[PDB]
RNA sequence: ACUUACCAACCCGAUGCAAACUGCGAAUACCGGAGAAUGUUAUCACGGGAGACACACGGCGGGUGCUAACGUCCGUCGUGAAGAGGGAAACAACCCAGACCGCCAGCUAAGGUCCCAAAGUCAUGGUUAAGUGGGAAACGAUGUGGGAAGGCCCAGAC
RNA sequence: UCCUCCUAAAGAGUAACGGAGGAGCACGAAGGUUGGCUAAUCCUGGUCGGACAUCAGGAGGUUAGUGCAAUGGCAUAAGCC
RNA sequence: GCUCAACGGAUAAAAGGUACUCCGGGGAUAACAGGCUGAUACCGCCCAAGAGUUCAUAUCGACGGCGGUGUUUGGCACCU
RNA sequence: UGCCUGGCGGCCGUAGCGCGGUGGUCCCACCUGACCCCAUGCCGAACUCAGAAGUGAAACGCCGUAGCGCCGAUGGUAGUGUGGGGUCUCCCCAUGCGAGAGUAGGGAACUGCCAGGCAU
């Protein structure tokens, strides 16, 4: 389960999530899933499509994760009248915008890669691509 | 040999491109070597097939362009950030 | 020194502060109020903020 | 401890722009440390509020090595 | 840091300090063979007299160029020709020099002469 | 003294994230000066008399909450409050629009024109077969229309 | 009650039982002026001496310092003698 | 010469109880029912590692994901 | 008028850092010495004075080099003022403004006053 080793800050704001990704290109690897919305990925998520796609293909193959869990989020326990304070860390996760590479894959070929792919998908809460790499 | 047509662009900014990919087109630019650099429009499923071939990239191309041919590289592509399109070329002159 | 009429169009009822003045400045005060004015830089420019809600007859 | 605390707000910043005409006396930026240096007559007080010591318009620009901020005057 | 440039450190905050008093400032430059001074306009480009002791009519008189009194002998001539242009008020730059032997015998001698500072 | 399939600071390359990071940096707004036109002096100062200091919803920028609440707390604009008329079935706060009075005159706004109910069963060309229209997601599926390439084919393809 | 940062929407100001920290002093020098000076850290050598102490040299360039929070400043130093 | 620190400082000088209670007010503000919401609760679906001698889906279903209802514990304070 | 050096500037990395080459008649630097002026919390290292046997090694200056820095369009993208629209946590249309990053490319600064020296 991903989650910084230390920060500055406890506690964040809870901001927007607006505008297209950065870390577009399959950088790292031949293929790779690629986010179409627009979402919020846990941290648990992220830990469940790793273990499905490492599970698919048997280790061969190498796997990157292009994305971290690095804003927390709170929750207030249940019965609090509102205020008094802001809550405690639940837990932790990613923004994603539409165009942001989550997973690479090589070392392996593209029949079995769209196959882990479409395994990882079904754990995120967020609509996907499968994309190869472009030279250029 | 990789033939692309081209037209001048009479306009030019955010509201005139957005436009052209409304229409099926696209907006690239030549510059390059010595001259004034040149605004130019494609259609955008040409150059998508076109662009498939690694040679693309590697090749010298050759742009008409109001029957001038130019002999240009694919110097730097834009792509639209998820769904498989275009959204300009560099084109320098080779 | 060459004229131009201007025509209110839309109601200034919620409109911005901003361009309710500036309908003022053109001195134009009801709907289908119709108002002769020289045709300058600074005039065309009143026209322009208040585009939507003005027609302009040359 | 929690929090619930802070300051009250210093009223910082430029007082008369580039272009203004100004008393001698009159102020022209207050502020903590030199964001701004004092060019042409113009004195840094104690707390670096910026003064003129003559009558003119404002006149900021960047100068020397290290591309610092002077405000100075052009005395009419 | 090699010599000059520290010597350049210790006369800049004497001489930005005479930029916004708008004064006319009698620079001086004295090496182990030579000694040189300007009197150097308000604006702090243009210059309005000099004398050194490698200009002829000043050496040809010395035992020595660079001592005690051939600094003296600067002192004296760059006062001459200064009061010749209407220049009694200047302020003294020893230009990151100790006010001490040779550079204190030069400014002594334009005090001699009339210049005021 | 020797080997190491173990962690690996710094440097190097590629790659992301930040309210309390910035070797960059808009739009707007704000301050100042000059110049037309326009506005019943709309600015400022000094006196007489107040009321008011429980606000609400809508849009935009945020905090808080579960990017829950017709929730809560700021910023900025609007309307209501103190505003009738038309529209949104009915509907303070949304869309249009500011009622001095009268008329059994006319033109338009938003919104409309089969009947209830004023006005097109108007014209031209497509789509849908689900009463979809007229309540909603991941996901599913030879439903059906358009577009651009690809492979296979009288050497007999599916 | 006061001070600093953020929230605060690139002038000022701007709320919440919103997010982070401080103060209720010190100093006749830690003030004034004249003159001079330039940091942390790491590497190499060297009696006792070790990862760490005084000495020398090199790299480095303020990553240091500024009586005390934070911010903005500071080499012309506002730092050090 | 005041931790007059409740820091624009009611006096030099001040703590409790009421189920024995009273008056004036408030739905400006709570308990109860309604309303908005649905974190929680309940019901359902998607993915399918695994269990089921062999076999994911007869029966179950980890790691995760998307909904419905308005039924429970709440949140808000709009009604009284 | 040309070449070279010194001082005071303007300008603030297109101007800097490195790498290589080069300059001593003057200039400049190191350099020689110190009872005296002065100096070291020890030291003529520095500061200072009295000098001119030696040297351009270091330093400084000039010239060359695109290795690192530095500057940097056009186009497109992001954002956004006003008006309008949606499937309204986020976007789209008309219109006005329009980055940052990157790309081509540029680039081994340019410029003034005074002094001195060599050549003509």
């Amino acid at each position: 389960m991903l989650q910084p080793k230390r920060t500055k800050f406890r506690k964040m704001h809870k901001g927007r999530n607006r505008g297209l990704a950065q870390g577009t290109d399959v950088s790292f690897g031949s293929f790779g899933l690629k986010a179409v919305g627009r979402g919020r990925l846990t941290a648990r998520q992220i830990e469940a499509a790793r273990r499905a796609m490492t599970r698919a293909v048997k280790r061969q193959g190498k796997i990157w994760i292009r994305v971290f869990p690095d804003k927390p989020i709170t929750e207030k326990p249940l019965a609090v009248r509102m205020g008094k304070g802001k809550g405690n860390v639940e837990y932790w996760v990613a923004l994603i915008q539409p165009g942001k590479v989550l997973y690479e894959m090589d070392g392996v070929p593209e029949e079995l890669a769209r196959e882990a792919f479409k395994l990882a998908a079904a754990k995120l809460p967020i609509k996907t691509t499968f994309v190869t790499k472009t030279v250029m | 040999m990789f033939t692309i047509n081209a037209e001048v662009r009479k306009e030019q900014g955010k509201g005139a491109s957005r436009r052209l990919r409304a229409a099926n087109k696209f907006p690239a630019i030549i510059y390059g070597g010595k001259e004034a650099p040149l605004a130019i429009e494609l259609d955008h499923d040409k150059v998508m097939n076109m662009q498939a071939k690694a040679e693309f990239y590697s090749e010298v191309l050759t742009i008409v362009v109001d029957g001038k041919e130019i002999k240009v590289k694919a110097q730097d592509v834009q792509r639209h950030p998820y769904k498989p399109k275009l959204q300009h070329i560099d084109f320098v002159r080779a | 020194a060459k004229t131009i009429k201007i025509t209110q169009t839309r109601s200034a009822i919620g409109r911005l502060p901003k361009h309710k003045a500036t309908l003022l400045g053109l001195g134009l005060r009801r709907i289908g109020h119709t108002v002769e004015r020289e045709d300058t830089p600074a005039i065309r420019g009143m026209i322009n903020a208040v585009s939507f809600m003005v027609k302009v007859e040359e | 401890t929690r929090n619930g605390r802070d300051s009250e707000a210093k009223r910082l910043g430029v007082k008369r722009f580039g272009g203004e005409s100004v008393l001698a006396g009159s102020i022209i930026v207050r502020q903590r440390g030199t964001k701004f240096h004092a060019g042409a007559n113009v004195g840094c007080g104690r707390d670096h509020t910026l003064f003129a010591k003559a009558d003119g318009k404002v006149k900021f620009e960047v100068k020397g090595p290290k591309n610092r901020k002077f405000i100075s005057i052009e005395a009419e | 840091m090699d010599k000059k440039s520290a010597r350049i450190r210790r006369a800049t905050r004497a001489r930005r300090k005479l930029q916004e008093l708008g004064a006319t400032r009698l620079v001086v430059h004295r090496t182990p063979r030579h000694i040189y001074a300007q009197v150097i306009a308000p604006n702090g480009s243009e210059v309005l007299v000099a004398a050194s002791t490698v200009e002829k009519a000043i050496a040809e008189q010395l035992k020595y160029t660079g001592n005690k009194d051939a600094a003296a002998a600067v002192g004296k001539a760059v006062a001459e020709r200064a009061l010749e242009k209407g220049i009694k008020d200047v302020s003294f730059d020893r230009s990151g020099f100790q006010y001490h032997g040779r550079v204190q015998a030069l400014a002594d001698a334009a005090r001699e002469a009339g210049l005021q500072f």
